RNA sequence: GACUUAAUGUCACGGUACCCAAUUUUCUGCCCCG
């Protein structure tokens, strides 16, 4: 009559529920599913505070079912003594029925005692179940029970107060996916336990009976699970830094909303949580980034100010103030706070409307109508029984993610509305020591998917079920067990960024940012499985080699939460099988208790200290020969690999590294994080890659503009193209992305490469101040190219109009239509190549192996006076300006990029360039240069635009300068003009801004219409329809040589110095006089002579050396252009050539005659995709002809002169007005082998000055005031080109 | 008139668009969604500085939502729930807010009235009854008694009537109205002014209105509950309005063609269970007339075939159903969108057949049903020879627990779960004891059993007689199976002399068949893909498959027969192939491989063999469970022998009468079955 | 000992937080009179 005192270890978090007792258990959902769980009752009030408890019938029923289990296994026998197969039926009629009703088979034996049971003599089973005792039913004292069973207390090793529930649980939202969708169906609640802590109970067992005793000591090893977990039975003899941190984010959102800046505080939340990955040093040594050129503004963002401090000491003060719950929960806390608020005030944010919510569902009780049913299962007498376990490692080959829900969202005491309101930033499931975690559900859940996939049929999961499924996929899921896992790392997670695309504009959308929380690749996890039968099945060894990695094949483990984009990939490695033999040798398995929670020990023991018993497994099935494998696993995704071949500079922006990371830049490229396993911490250099979310868009925008389908407002219930080949909020998708990494980059020396940008101004000609841009991409050369490799998935049961689809999609980026990142329109990332590997499958190698001059002779009549005189000498002014007055033509039907119109034209010009006179492009990254500045320092000086040595033009130059050159012979806005302060001269009226007619102002926003400059080249709100590409060196001699020079290259110029509009404008009357030009002339001859004397005789800060180009040299380079009407390409291709004796100009040096290029058109190719097949024809003569005459007849039209005929004649540009005023100030006089010659040059300020070389009064002092000239004979000689300066006229 | 009254007006314009019956559903779901994109912004921006007008439109726009979700499986959608319980808590707000209107009181308790009916037909534990009766009872007081204008007050007041409370002063005017339709006056009829005679005639014109409307109408779902209510209010005219629901439901059924399917709804059962509980009462009175009496079993006879014709698929099986053959492609896409949009538009507004005596001589014809209202089983047998009718009952529980015991130890240990076969035999020998008696069944007759749900699955030939030393009954007569009565035609062809094989499986050898030369014909061949079996075309007289199966366990159009390059489903069968008409079919695969197994009492589920029947084969003989395959080979061959002689001969002399001493054998012998009536 | 179970009957190892959304559009490192 001796008692039994029992402990229960837990090795998993197991499952934890409320206390109600039976009817109020009745009245609620979550209880009633969560019987066979952990109870929690609390104590007092309040509900804080309370404690948990395992039940004893819960203990019963478990060992009930392990004395069945070993009964059986020995044909009902246990050490000699034998054993009838109880009961397990109770009549309604009499007595009532007992609390909990059996829906499982039992098993049963061949019964062969020969004596029936009664009170006298009984059976172990008989005693151990209780069925010849006193008190059934109804509870009376604790005598008069031959067994009985108490209720297990949790051990606690500091029960002095109390506990309270957020210290021991932590909830959770588990779900349920439909098989043909892969969309979730509903979503239930549990509550999840510690075990590292608070994992011991103990009990005590009461017996009365010693043939029972010996049954009883054995079969409480056999346990193997309860309360979900894996465990074992053995016998013995910070609310309130929450609160200061959610008001002091109350204090910055507000000074934040006071400053009309709002927008900016959910950038400064992901800025927060990315100091994690920094130490604290970053907020005390003040290593946050500063503003490169300010003088009030400081940073964008850290130097706005709260309360009268900046952002930067407040941070720091902060911190300051919580040091106690160290960096990483600060970071934490701050930037959740920032983001609830954020999404508190927003509010409505106008996205996805999402009525209706989504739906709990937990299963429903059988109280109607019953199943009273009892089914026996009997064994063969012969059979043998084993134990399978496998153990190995699980390793992520790409990112992965996890979901959870929000924290503050699943508190356990008090869970979390007429309107929907969803998140935006998600994050990822952790332990308590901030270790990943990869949970049980996930991993049965896919294991479930994948024995699916390989019995080739099975059922959808029903709940409320009063008989089970006999499936062939629920009878192996029956016996199998895992184990969840936890890796050994505890560094933070990254975060990833999405955005969208509005498909009409090209722009981003407002409010259409997210974020996720992964982690990093190469991580390993421990994994084991355990399957417990008669034959190990042919379809779980199929799932085992399908998971398994090797050389050659690749693992394909898809678990996890975001695989359409490629995350969570994993493979297996290091597998070794297990067999116990339950027949001979289960008293060696209940005396090592089946190692559970040894299987670490497991992973490195040799094979000679195995415990008895357990041998290794040689029958194992190899991949070449099971039949589930190769007809219904391995046909199920296939892969598609290739590299990208990319010519030109590559830009990915980051836009949060740029803000945390010290050096000052603007725009920096994208970087990860790579685990290693040889040693066990991240790689110390990070790898540059393309994003998976990137390419996907890519090819979904291909896709969809030859179909057709972005032009559809709504994608809800639709079966087109792109919603079966990409899915939609309905279906998953059929096709999954990788990355694209790079693998050549250490070939290179200085992989980044330093390009700087500015804007001109339109009447001034100077930069206008303060729009200075920075940019940090790869170097891409056409002779060094960069090569990314990358892959993708496509599903079996493609049909053949949707793999033409995906091909003529890999076409489409092979062509060049769709460059990578940021700044295509400028030439940044412009594909060069796309090479295919030889792994691929046939159909796609045939699908893409298989769909693989001019001159305009228009003579300008130039100005008449650089013509008369022929001795030259008349001095004239190098620039001059055009006025056309103010009429602009707005149009409000502006042409979308949705799709690819049949009326339109699409296609691609190579043109050549060649230089008049030398040419001077700096590379202003290196301020030292080539000349040493240790001599005459602070002398400025650069060389030629060059990556990896290769001299090119940007293409930003190019497009600026045909930009000017369309807006003037358009009649378009100013598009870029500095509104800048008061004009002198006394202080003068209202702003230069105010002097400038409204029509001729910026376009700003898409309802008033856009001028033809801002329709073909863009604005803020609408992407333009032509793009610019670099141009490269290919010909002709090199590098001005000067003789006494320390280069022979590398002239030193001249002074350059602001330029001052209050010449053009010098009263409060006559207003701004247009564009400004310069003119074409051959001064560099007097700056190249004289260089000694400008060597000396100058300040050296003031002056500048640079590389210069010999007259000469070829440049090549493209234009490519999408959705054009006939006019545009007119006026752009002869805006391009606009004739003999018509040049443009470029560059450094202008005033002095440097940078007069001349462009020709060598070839012109066009293609229309929405025809038969995708062709690319030639256009020749006739028909580029006939777009310029188009183009002038548009131009006739909009002057609205009618009194020029219409005919099949070579037009004449100079009959309108300001085309010929724009002709004659481009016109080249040293072209056409004449001998004359012009001198063009400023005058000199008040002579007794340095080059004055006559008595000729070309002074401004005498050109300055209203004697020799007045005012308005001075703009008119300002206005009027060519015209001479000395004698005036 | 600010601009919060501009945008209400345009969402009440959409939602008025949306109430019009002309409307399709695809663009119902679109319309409903602007409306109300529009009324929440306008929430979101005067959160509870609304009036009480756009309470109401978003209460009605939450009505439409709820009525535009279709349930899929057998299962009441949670989203309906959650539509419904969002239009009452917004209508609440405007019912506590007041200082309005008196009409706009009205409104918002005809609105809140309208989704607490709907929402108390769908959920009982969350509206119950006594209420709703409050709720309608305060709804009724502030004056929604427009019997005239609106049919909202007509349902409210139908449904009061229905929960007991007197409404003796609005009879007139709920009669005189010309807005309420026939169940409606003979609800009124019955419930105020306990007059019989008029409400038979409104019910009479209610039946003859519902021969013309789809299933999926609301006004079927009314009629079986009003029955329903009847027969428990112990009424007698429930007998009389069964058989006419019946007869209608029959004759609007009959429209679809040889695809054969219906519509699933809640009660159909019922209604059939309720129409053959009225005709057999009918049939057990006593009557000097005979003929009246035998007339009544057949009737109960007709009612058990009609509903063993069709298999009724559900929702999303339709939706998710392979596209191809595009003529009945367009039958079945006619088919579903004529009744989605008689769903919604009952709430917006509102070769021959045999004959049952057409058997050959000498055959005795045993139709089952069971009856699930009841909780009892039928059994009706036909006498060609004496021309008579007879049918006895029996109990089914305990044999459903025998049944799942073998089915349990049957797919864990497959050879091993004889003695759980023989325990069942013995049990169906023991619950249906009438098999063995001379008076129902005689001797030496042949028979041919229609079996209902579950009995689809047991042995019926190998039943075993209750006594010391039991008999089979296939040692005295020949059975034959049919699936539904139906099934059966004539013109058996028995033309040609050609005789083909087909095999594609390589596990259980078959090459001392396959080298026979009576396979002569070049339509042979042991590749055996599934264009190889389209392109048979002269009508052999046998034709041997053998091949693996796989069940799709809801579309029993999409259970396959692996063959090559992708297998034959049950519908590539019906549309392609043409050229078996009077040939016998043996099969390879069993036919647990072609069905799943079943976990309730109920199951409809048809496999190759009655899609091989429509096609136009005179017999297919199969196994029920897994056979060896020297089993099979050694059919094969004495068909090959012997194509004239019957199954019941080899099953007697190769070991089927040895269930005492040999399990195994008795297992193996019993396992065919022929699945033609000639 | 209670808080805190009922005993001839607990498949919750009976349920993947899952599905859709290109960090990008625009900008010549340029320039003479107090
Ligand atoms: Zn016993
Ligand atoms: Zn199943
Ligand atoms: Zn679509
Ligand atoms: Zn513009």
């Amino acid at each position: 009559d001796m008692n039994i005192t029992v402990e229960l270890t837990f090795f998993e978090p197991y499952r934890l529920v409320e206390w109600f007792d039976w009817d109020a258990r009745k009245k609620s959902h979550s209880a009633m599913r969560g019987q066979a769980f952990a109870q929690w009752t609390w104590k007092g009030k309040g509900r804080t505070a309370g404690k948990s408890f395992i039940t004893g019938t819960l203990v019963r029923s478990a060992v009930i079912k392990a004395v069945e289990e070993l009964l059986s296994l020995n044909n009902g026998k246990w050490e000699g003594v034998p054993c009838c197969n109880g009961s397990f039926q109770t009549d309604e009629s009499k007595g009532k029925k007992p609390s909990f009703l059996r829906k499982r088979h039992t098993l049963q034996w061949q019964a062969n005692n020969k004596n029936i049971c009664d009170k006298e003599e009984a059976c172990p089973f008989c005693i151990l179940l209780g069925r010849f005792d006193n008190a059934g039913k109804v509870h009376e004292r604790n005598k008069d029970y031959d067994i009985h069973f108490s209720n297990f207390d949790l051990d606690h090793k500091q029960e002095k107060n109390d506990l309270r529930l957020v210290d021991i649980a932590s909830g959770r939202i588990l779900n349920r996916v439909d098989f043909d969708t892969g969309k979730a169906k509903d979503y239930f609640r549990t509550w999840e336990a510690d075990y590292e802590t608070y994992g011991t109970y103990t009990g005590r067992i009461t017996l009365r009976n010693e043939h029972a005793k010996k049954l009883l000591l054995a079969s409480l090893g056999f346990v193997d699970k309860l309360c979900g977990a894996l465990c074992r039975i053995e016998v013995i003899k910070s609310e309130d830094h929450n609160d200061e941190l959610r008001k002091q984010a109350e204090v910055i959102v507000e000074a934040f909303k006071q400053n009309d800046k709002l927008e900016k505080i959910r950038i400064l939340a992901d800025a927060i949580r990315t100091l994690r990955l920094h130490g604290e040093g970053v907020i005390e040594k003040d290593e946050l980034p500063d503003g490169k050129e300010e003088r009030d503004k400081g940073h964008h963002l850290w130097d706005i100010k709260v309360q009268g401090t900046a952002l930067r000491t407040k941070l720091k003060e902060l911190w300051q103030s919580n040091k106690d719950i160290g960096w990483r929960k600060f970071t934490e806390m701050l930037g959740s706070n920032l983001y609830l608020i954020y999404k508190k005030e927003t509010g409505g944010v106008s996205t996805r409307f999402r009525i209706l919510g989504d739906t709990e569902y937990y299963s429903k009780a059988h109280d109607s109508e019953g199943s009273d049913l009892f089914i026996p299962v009997t064994p063969p007498e012969g059979i043998e029984t084993k134990e399978w376990i496998i153990v190995g490692r699980l390793k992520a080959a790409t990112p992965f993610y996890f979901g959870v829900q929000q924290p503050s969202d699943s508190i356990p005491g008090k869970e979390k509305s007429l309107v929907i309101n969803e998140h935006t930033s998600f994050n990822i499931l952790l332990d308590k020591e901030n270790r990943y975690r990869i949970p049980r559900s996930a991993l049965r859940g896919a294991l479930r998917r994948d024995l699916r996939t390989a019995f080739g049929s099975g059922c959808n999961v029903s709940l409320g079920g009063q008989i089970l499924c006999n499936c062939k996929v629920c009878i192996e899921m029956r016996r199998i067990t895992l184990k969840d896992s936890v890796s050994d790392f505890s560094e933070p997670p990254e975060i990833r960024y999405r955005i969208a695309k509005n498909p009409g504009t090209a722009t981003v959308e407002d409010g259409s940012l997210f974020d996720i929380e992964v982690g990093p690749e190469g991580l390993t996890f421990p994994f084991v499985l355990r399957y417990r039968g008669h034959k190990f099945p042919e379809q779980l060894s199929s799932v085992i080699r399908y998971w398994e990695e090797n050389d050659g094949k690749n693992g394909m483990a898809w678990l996890g939460g975001l695989d359409s984009t490629g995350k969570g990939r994993f493979a297996l490695k290091d597998i070794k099988i297990f067999e116990w033999d339950l027949n001979q040798k289960i008293n060696e398995y209940i005396k090592e208790r089946g190692m559970r929670g040894k299987e670490k020990e497991l992973l490195e023991m040799g094979e000679s200290s195995l415990p008895d018993g357990l041998i290794p497994y040689k029958f194992f099935e190899e991949r070449e020969c099971l039949f589930p494998y190769k007809e219904n696993l391995k046909p199920q995704w296939s892969e598609v690999q290739y590299t990208i071949e990319v010519g030109s500079p590559l830009l990915t922006a980051d836009t949060i590294s740029a803000l945390t990371e010290p050096g000052n830049r603007d725009a920096i490229a994208y970087k990860k994080r790579v685990y290693n396993d040889g040693n066990n911490a991240i790689e110390p250099e990070p790898r540059f890659a393309v994003k998976s979310e990137t390419h996907r868009g890519i090819f979904r925008t291909a896709v969809g503009r030859r179909t057709g389908d972005l032009g559809k407002e709504d994608h809800e219930d639709c079966t087109c193209d792109m919603c079966i080949i990409f899915g939609n909020e309905h279906e998953s998708s059929k096709i999954r992305f990788e990355d694209l990494e790079l693998i050549n980059g250490n070939e290179f020396e200085k992989l980044e490469k330093h390009i700087d940008h500015v804007a001109i101004d339109r009447f001034t000609g100077g930069a206008l101040d303060k729009a200075k841009f920075d940019t940090y991409p790869l170097a891409g050369s056409p002779k060094k190219p960069l090569k990314l490799k990358g892959r993708f998935w496509i599903k079996k049961g493609f049909s053949g109009d949707h793999k033409l689809l995906i091909t003529t999609a890999l076409s489409d980026i092979r062509d060049g239509l769709y460059p990578l990142g940021s700044k295509g329109g400028v030439g940044y990332g412009w594909v060069a190549g796309i090479s295919i590997d030889d792994n691929v499958p046939d159909d796609f190698k045939e699908m893409i192996n298989k769909t693989e001059p001019i001159n305009n002779d228009y003579v300008h009549p130039g100005h008449q006076s650089p013509k008369q005189d022929h001795k030259n000498k008349n001095i004239y002014y190098p620039h001059y300006f055009l006025d056309s007055g103010s009429k602009v033509y707005r149009e409000k039907d502006i042409i979308t990029h949705e799709e690819f119109t049949e009326e339109l034209l699409s296609g691609k010009i190579n043109c050549k360039l060649e230089t008049l006179t030398p040419l001077i492009i700096p590379d202003t990254s290196d301020e030292n240069g080539l000349k040493l500045q240790g001599n005459k320092p602070g002398h400025k000086n650069y060389k030629f635009f060059n990556i990896n040595g290769e001299l090119m033009i940007p293409g930003s130059e190019l497009r600026g300068m045909l930009r000017t050159h369309f807006e003037a012979l358009t009649k378009s806005c100013f598009a870029i003009f500095g509104e800048d302060s008061t004009l002198s001269w006394k202080c003068a009226s209202k702003t230069l801004g105010g002097k400038l007619d409204k029509a001729l102002h910026p376009c700003t926003g898409l309802s008033d219409g856009l001028c033809p400059g801002c329709h073909l080249f863009g604005t803020t709100d609408y992407k333009g329809r032509v793009k610019f590409g670099f141009a490269k060196y290919e010909n002709g001699p090199e590098w001005l040589i000067t003789r006494g020079n320390n280069p022979e290259r590398s002239l030193t110029l001249g002074v350059l110095e602001s330029p001052r509009p209050a010449f053009s404008i010098p009263d409060d009357e006559s207003e701004i006089p247009g564009r400004k030009f310069y003119l074409h002339h051959n001064g560099w001859r007097i700056i190249r002579q004289k260089q000694l004397e400008i060597r000396e005789t100058v300040q050296p800060e003031r002056n500048v050396t640079t590389e210069v180009m010999d007259k000469g040299n070829v440049f090549s380079f493209d234009v490519r252009f999408e959705n054009l009407r006939e006019w545009e390409l007119g006026l752009l291709l002869q805006s391009l050539d606009p004739g003999k004796n018509i040049a443009h100009k470029l560059g450094k040096g202008k005033p002095y005659g440097f940078g007069s290029v001349k462009i020709k058109i060598d070839s012109l190719h066009t293609f229309k995709i929405n025809s038969n097949n995708d062709k690319i024809k030639r256009v020749p003569q006739s028909d580029i002809r006939e777009y310029i005459n188009k183009g002038y007849q548009k131009l006739i039209e909009w002057s609205g002169n009618n009194s020029i005929q219409k005919g099949n004649v070579l037009p004449q540009w100079h009959v309108i007005p300001h085309i010929d005023k724009l002709y004659k100030l481009l016109w080249v006089p040293f072209l056409n082998d004449s001998k004359l010659e012009p001198d063009v040059r400023y005058p000199v300020l008040n002579e007794e000055s340095k080059g004055y070389i006559e008595g000729s009064d070309y002074t401004y002092k005498k050109l300055g005031d209203k004697d020799n000239l007045p005012y308005k004979t001075r703009v008119k000689g300002l206005t009027t080109p060519w015209s001479p300066w000395n004698p005036f006229q | 008139p600010t601009r919060e009254d501009i945008d209400r007006k345009e969402a009440e314009r959409l939602l008025d668009e949306a109430f019009n019956p002309r409307t399709k559903p695809v663009d119902r779901k679109k319309i409903i969604n602007s409306a109300l994109k529009i009324l929440i912004g306008l929430y979101k921006e005067k959160k509870d500085d609304l009036t009480s007008a756009s309470f109401i439109s978003i209460a009605r726009a939450y009505y439409l939502v709820s009525i535009t979700i279709l349930p899929k499986g057998t299962t009441i959608p949670e989203k309906k729930k959650e539509a419904l319980r969002k239009g009452i808590e917004f209508i609440d707000r405007a019912i506590n807010k007041f200082n309005g209107s008196i009409l706009d009181s009205q409104r918002a308790f005809r609105i809140k009235s309208v989704l607490s009916i709907e929402f108390n037909r769908i959920d009982r534990e969350k509206c119950d009854n006594i209420k709703l009766k409050n709720l309608l009872n305060e709804a009724v007081d502030k004056g929604c008694t427009d019997f005239d204008t609106y049919e909202w007050d007509i349902q409210i007041a139908i449904r009061l009537c229905e929960l007991g409370v007197d409404m003796e002063g609005h009879f007139d005017n709920l009669i005189k109205s010309n807005k309420a339709n026939d169940l409606q006056k003979a609800k009124a009829y019955y419930f105020i002014k306990k007059d019989d005679h008029k409400a038979k005639e409104h019910m009479d014109k209610c039946t003859a209105s519902l021969k013309y409307t789809p299933c999926s109408h609301r006004l079927w779902d009314e009629t079986v509950g009003f029955i329903e209510r009847l027969k428990g209010d112990s009424s007698t005219l429930w007998r009389d309005f069964a058989i006419k629901t019946y007869r209608s439901c029959r004759v609007q059924e009959k429209e679809t063609g040889t695809l054969r399917l219906r519509w699933y709804w809640s009660r159909h059962r019922v209604l059939y269970d309720m129409a053959f509980l009225a005709v057999k009462e009918q049939a057990d009175d006593e009557e000097p007339d005979v003929n009246v009496k035998q007339a009544k079993i057949k009737k109960l006879a007709e009612i058990s075939d009609s509903l063993k014709s069709r298999f009724s698929l559900r929702l999303s099986d339709m939706e998710k159903m392979p596209k191809s053959d595009d003529e009945s492609n367009h039958e079945f896409k006619k088919f579903l969108d004529k009744c989605v949009t008689a769903y919604q538009d009952g709430y917006v507004i509102n070769a021959k057949l045999l004959e049952l005596t057409q058997v050959p001589e000498g055959w005795v014809v045993v139709h089952f049903y069971l009856n699930k209202l009841e909780g009892m089983g039928n059994a009706i047998v036909f006498d060609k020879c004496a021309n008579s009718w007879q049918y006895k009952e029996f109990q089914y529980k305990e044999l459903f627990e025998v049944f799942l015991t073998w089915q349990a130890n049957y797919n864990l240990y497959k050879e091993n779960a004889a003695e759980h076969l023989v325990t069942l035999c013995k049990k169906i020998g023991e619950t249906m004891p009438f098999l063995f008696c001379d008076n129902f069944i005689p001797n030496g007759k042949d028979v041919l059993f229609v079996p209902h749900d579950f009995l689809h699955r047991l042995p019926l030939h190998g039943s075993i007689e209750n006594k010391t030393n039991g008999k089979l009954f296939l040692e005295n007569h020949s059975c034959c199976y049919l699936p539904a009565w139906s099934f059966a035609s004539e013109k058996e062809a028995s033309t040609s002399d050609e005789y083909v094989l087909l095999k594609n499986f390589d596990q259980g050898h078959f090459e001392t068949l396959q080298n026979n030369q009576i396979w002569g014909t070049q339509s042979v061949k042991d590749g055996a893909s599934s264009d190889d079996l389209e392109n048979i075309r002269n009508n052999p007289r046998l034709l041997t498959i053998l091949c693996h199966g796989e069940a799709n366990m809801s579309n029993p159009f999409r259970s396959m027969l692996k063959l090559a390059n992708g297998g034959i489903t049950y519908l590539e069968i019906l549309n392609s192939v043409k050229g078996l008409k009077g040939s016998q079919v043996i099969l390879g695969a069993c036919e647990t491989d072609l069905v799943p197994p079943l976990s309730d009492v109920m199951d409809e589920h048809y496999s190759v063999a009655t899609a091989l029947l429509l096609i136009g084969a005179a017999g297919v003989v199969g196994t029920m469970w897994k056979v060896r395959s020297n089993k099979t080979k050694s059919l094969i061959e004495w068909k090959l022998e012997n194509i004239e002689y019957k199954l019941n001969e080899w099953q007697k002399e190769t070991g089927g009468a040895a269930y005492k001493d040999h399990p195994p054998t008795f297992y193996r012998s019993i396992a065919f079955r022929s699945i033609g009536f000639p």
